[PDB]
RNA sequence: UGCUUAAGAUUUGAAACU
RNA sequence: AGAAGACGGUCGAACUUGACUAUCUAGAGGAAGUAAAAGUCGUAACAAGGUUUCCGUAGGUGAACCUGCGGAAGGAUCAUUA
RNA sequence: CAAGUCUGGUGCCAGCAGCCGCGGUAAUUCCAGCUCCAAUAGCGUAUAUUAAAGUUGCUGCAGUUAAAAAGCUCGUAGUUGGAUCUUGGGAGCGGGCGGCCGUCCGUCCCCUGCCUCUCGGCGCCCCGGGGCCCGAAGCGUUUACUUUGAAAAAAUUAGAGUGUUCAAAGCAGGCCGCCUGGAUACCGCAGCUAGGAAUAAUGGAAUAGGACCGCGGUUCUAUUUUGUUGGUUUUCGGAACUGAGGCCAUGAUUAAGAGGGACGGCCGGGGGCAUUCGUAUUGCGCCGCUAGAGGUGAAAUUCUUGGACCGGCGCAAGACGGACCAGAGCGAAAGCAUUUGCCAAGAAUGUUUUCAUUAAUCAAGAACGAAAGUCGGAGGUUCGAAGACGAUCAGAUACCGUCGUAGUUCCGACCAUAAACGAUGCCGACUGGCGAUGCGGCGGCGUUAUUCCCAUGACCCGCCGGGCAGCUUCCGGGAAACCAAAGUCUUUGGGUUCCGGGGGGAGUAUGGUUGCAAAGCUGAAACUUAAAGGAAUUGACGGA
RNA sequence: GCCCUAUCAACUUUCGAUGGUAGUCGCCGUGCCUACCAUGGUGACCACGGGUGACGGGGAAUCAGGGUUCGAUUCCGGAGAGGGAGCCUGAGAAACGGCUACCACAUCCAAGGAAGGCAGCAGGCGCGCAAAUUACCCACUCCCGACCCGGGGAGGUAGUGACGA
RNA sequence: ACGGCGGGAGUAACUAUGACUCUCUUAAGGUAGCCAAAUGCCUCGUCAUCUAAUUAGUGACGCGCAUGAAUGGAUGAACG
RNA sequence: GCAGCCGACUUAGAACUGGUGCGGACCAGGGGAAUCCGACUGUUUAAUUAAAACAAAGCAUCGCGAAGGC
């Protein structure tokens, strides 16, 4: 069964691109996933989504544009200091121009370019480009 | 890998620590009884004493009789088929001498056409064989 | 995914979004509490209670009208049996099977289902010995469970 | 609308851009 | 003040008598195994290889191999009619 | 892998060659001349070893057919585990989307508790009263994680400076008594400090011994003062024990297209025990007529005038349940088909019932496991290993044909192996369609019977769950045959079990262990070899 | 905070194993040891037992990032002087270029007896594929003493030297 | 059921016991297995060990004057 | 759960003392490593042979349905 919902959603958002869809539905509503989608929205990879509320694990309907190559998820979760984040973006992204490793810290969920601002590191959740 | 947890280290390391033993170059070189059953004992040269001169056929397309020397070693007491490399240099070897045997070069393995001969001859009676063959030196009479 | 069966079935109830009460139900929250003190005092399991209540009384969920659920209601008075009913019917089942094996030696199938009922017992009883509805010296002994009828 | 019908020595081949 | 000397206790190497780790000798020859340009008797296998092959199990025979009792198709049938 | 088809000798001989390969009377590869190359005061040959090796794989491997997933479920450690609890407000500057609000983006700052109406009150506003705003003294009931701060022997390494005539080194030296230098950085795993509170664990009230807020009781102890001072009593307080109260908005998150459990009608060669029927096969009996009947390619051993073979009536016995029977159903797998009955179990669907993470996979340890085989007992129709015999053949100890023991069947104790194959581990989803077929359910024109019709049966047209399957396709992959999975994989990570590292030696030796035996589970090396093997293409070939 | 092995899965305990009390010894704290009572302590999170061609650490060679292999060897810290036990003087040693005995190896003898220890520098024997002068000097750096002043095969300078640069 | 189980000399590609047979006459012609044994004349057979030294013992080789399968062959705890 | 009465024999744990002597007489198993034959128990040549011989359980053959088999 489902040990990671965020890890069955970024694959359910991976299999709609290689087909060429427009809008898709995900079954559980995590607060992590919600802070994740509102990370990808600030960079404008996707459109504006919405959440559906029953009194359960709510649902989400995402609108998709055409700039989203591959959204991923790391398992398991690690700890990444400031001298490891270089050796992750060395060999987990295409180039140094774009792509966004995303990681939670004690300050909140943010990308690595921001983690350099705030001089902070913490546990990793995934990557998207 | 197949398990990918955060605290699965004694499973990974006690799986690699077993499956290393099925390598061939790890098992022959590292612990095991190959260094025990090496006739040299983990070294690159060995002296010996000749006891007989014999020849060995060659294998397929080829048809000749290569030349070999049965040698008994000093430090163990085992018996080795050596090889006389050059042309006609069997006629400089007389019985009950000392030869300095070197390994051939495929790490203890049969080579070329010659069936099962590991080791070759470098020096004879403390006279280097390239000089005894060429002419720079001469057998001590 | 079932426990001891390869089935993957999907068939159950589905409560709607609307939690709230209907209008033709004029019954009070404590008149239903007397209907329950009546029925369980006569003697009936909590599930069959929630079946009778929606077949001759017209109530969907008792949680929506009263404050708490059925067994928790009974629990604050003293009408609940000590062992729960689903354990009770997996002992009545493992008994009627051990009887069939005793009169039938060559029944390998009932010999095979007995081990799995025994596993769902020694698997529940250590859920209840941590939720602490049982003393830690309660043991499903094989040949004396029939006394605890 | 069907019966049988064993065997045959060791060796010996390779291609360049203007 | 005290030279030798003794009683017994202690510390105890060392000596005759029991078990474990690693190394060695004649080693029978009984038995194997592999490897060697050209030997003998045969035809089991690859074409329906001339009895369709192959696994599991027992029994037999100079040799490969044969024959039974439930499997598989890696087969020569993806099919045979109201 | 840079560089002679130069000349003379041997003629599968002698020899070179790490690998493919050369030599049998014209050898560019052999022994020699000539010439030619690469490195140069150095160069080759052995051995140990690291990179190349994503051929040990945490980053980063494979498991249908090539090496490869236990026969099948259960199961304690272990490893991994669904959703849910706090939003915010002002202070400033840089700037441009827009008719001084601004709709403002960027970025810094400020708005955690008192144990302090006991620390004890540094200032500071407030009107001897306590008092405000606020330096610190000494807790604030947690780990895991992250950032900072101390601490960390030199040499070495990385590195500035310098002109030993340069350089590798070395720490010196440069100007007319003078001026310096001899630096820095880096230094995991744990412990101490100091802030951070997303994620990941773990806590309270539901037999209410509940948490505060005060009034009443019973045992206690320390001091300053009733002058100096001795029993006793309090005040003031600081400890228990204990009676009736008042009060909070007074207390149980939701009920997973996660899971258990109850009920409801149904289904099926599912399993165990009993009951019944059926021709046939062999054998036997009495009759009926007659010289052949079996049997192979062709024949013979074999039976027969004491009547075989065929025909009819009967009768015993022990097996097997066709045709109906299909790319249909059930079962964890092996497996399961005559009628009838009893004993309990189980899937799927229906469900506005129930409890509220009870779940997933699984080292050791366990149940079942076709055939054959073993020790016992009954029962022995038919077939039939071993065996004898007749032909065939050069020879057949084989296929062919007659007879035939052990076995084949039943109950009881064992053994645990198969191409136990879909030669594809289990849970989880996800991403195209098209027709079908099977259980449960939802509607519907209409025929069909019940007739007296709602309702039950049979067709017909649709919807939904899951169960074995099927065609078609540029999803996608793959060495290719081929697959809605063998797909979502260099754009590499959903969780979690077992197992392979060239071929043979070899599933052998020994050592343990279960078993009455046969045999089974764990399970190496020594040596030996450069190919063995999988998928497609062309040709020749076939008693296809 | 460590290398290989489950063909080592159960161990320890009146032979002190794990604890309580009072003592003895010793520089002090303790089963370190006696006397009396209790029956406990570790282990699949790999105890116990066995191997190691194991001296440990600072570090060295190759390397993208990860890592593999080597560290006998000039600096720090421990162990030992043929093997094992015992003890004196002394602040400090179970010391060995100090003594007492056993075992093994070993010298001179008038045959009564005596004495010894290179894994200190040189140099031979041996074993080996495998590794240098029985030279010179306290001047340098430093150490010892009663001490400016005497000593030091520690050390330095030369000889061998194609490890290598 | 008593009882029986011999022969014709070499066949290769260096010793060469000998492959595979040669070869067949009077009913078939010593298989599985064991040994100088309580059965083997030559005999104190040859080899290794047991002893200062072993015609005996134990282990092995088989060409067995004249071993052998219910005239029973090989086996192995307890007992004498 | 206490008092009082009667009463049989054993086992265990310490202390002292004797010239190392203590089951003090009687009673009272020498032991190990291997071969051959027979399975064992049992029985016999009274008066020279008690064993490797017969027996024995197990195993396997043969005649016979009563006027018959022996
Ligand atoms: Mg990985
Ligand atoms: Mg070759
Ligand atoms: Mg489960
Ligand atoms: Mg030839
Ligand atoms: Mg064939
Ligand atoms: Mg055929
Ligand atoms: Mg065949
Ligand atoms: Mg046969
Ligand atoms: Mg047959
Ligand atoms: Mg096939
Ligand atoms: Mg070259
Ligand atoms: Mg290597
Ligand atoms: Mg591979
Ligand atoms: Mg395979
Ligand atoms: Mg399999
Ligand atoms: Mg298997
Ligand atoms: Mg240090
Ligand atoms: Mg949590
Ligand atoms: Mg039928
Ligand atoms: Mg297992
Ligand atoms: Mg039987
Ligand atoms: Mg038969
Ligand atoms: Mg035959
Ligand atoms: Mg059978
Ligand atoms: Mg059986
Ligand atoms: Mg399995
Ligand atoms: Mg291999
Ligand atoms: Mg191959
Ligand atoms: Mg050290
Ligand atoms: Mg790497
Ligand atoms: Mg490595
Ligand atoms: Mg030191
Ligand atoms: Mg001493
Ligand atoms: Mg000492
Ligand atoms: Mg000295
Ligand atoms: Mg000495
Ligand atoms: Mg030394
Ligand atoms: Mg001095
Ligand atoms: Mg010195
Ligand atoms: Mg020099
Ligand atoms: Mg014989
Ligand atoms: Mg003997
Ligand atoms: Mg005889
Ligand atoms: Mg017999
Ligand atoms: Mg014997
Ligand atoms: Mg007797
Ligand atoms: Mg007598
Ligand atoms: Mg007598």
């Amino acid at each position: 069964v489902r040990m990671n919902v965020l890890a069955d959603a970024l694959k359910s958002i991976n299999n709609a691109e290689k087909r060429g869809k427009r809008q898709v539905l995900i079954r559980p509503c995590s607060k992590v996933i919600v802070r994740f989608l509102t990370v990808m929205m600030k960079h404008g990879y996707i459109g504006e989504f919405e959440i559906i509320d029953d009194h359960r694990a709510g649902k989400i309907v995402v609108n998709l544009t055409g700039r989203l190559n591959k959204c991923g998820v790391i398992s398991p979760r690690f700890d990444v200091q400031l001298k490891d984040l270089e050796k992750w973006q060395n060999n987990l992204l295409p180039s140094r121009q774009f792509g966004f490793i995303v990681l939670t810290t004690s300050a909140g969920i943010m990308d690595h370019e921001e983690a350099r601002r705030k001089h902070t590191g913490g546990k990793i959740l995934g990557f998207f480009f | 890998g197949k398990c990918r947890g955060l605290r699965t280290a004694r499973k990974l390391r006690s799986h690699r620590r077993d499956q290393k033993w099925h390598d061939k170059q790890y098992k022959k070189a590292h612990l095991g009884t190959a260094l025990k059953a090496n006739p040299f004992g983990g070294a690159s040269h060995a002296k010996g004493i000749v006891l007989e001169k014999v020849g060995v056929e060659a294998k397929q397309p080829n048809s000749a009789i290569r030349k070999c020397v049965r040698v008994q070693l000093i430090k163990n007491g085992k018996k080795i088929t050596a090889f006389v490399p050059n042309d006609g240099c069997l006629n400089f070897i007389e019985e009950n001498d000392e030869v300095l045997v070197a390994g051939f070069g495929r790490k203890g393995h049969a080579v070329g056409d010659i069936p099962g001969v590991r080791f070759k001859v470098v020096k004879v009676a403390n006279v280097s064989l390239l000089a005894l063959y060429k002419g720079k030196k001469e057998r001590p009479r | 995914g079932r426990m001891h069966a390869p089935g993957k079935g999907l068939s159950q109830s589905a409560l709607p979004y609307r939690r709230s009460v209907p209008t033709w139900l004029k019954l009070t929250s404590d008149d239903v509490k007397e209907q329950i003190y009546k029925l369980a005092k006569k003697g009936l399991t909590p599930s069959q209670i929630g079946v009778i209540l929606r077949d001759s009384h017209g109530v969907a969920q008792v949680r929506f009208v009263t404050g708490n659920k059925i067994l928790r209601i009974l629990k604050s008075k003293g009408l609940a049996p000590d062992l729960p009913e689903d354990l009770y019917h997996l002992i009545k089942k493992a008994v009627a099977v051990r009887k069939h094996l005793e009169r039938n030696r060559k029944d390998k199938d009932a010999k095979f289902r007995l081990i799995l009922i025994e596993s769902r017992i020694h698997r529940l009883a250590r859920y209840y010995k941590t939720k602490r509805v049982l003393p830690p010296n309660w043991k499903y002994e094989s040949s004396t469970a029939s006394a605890l009828v």
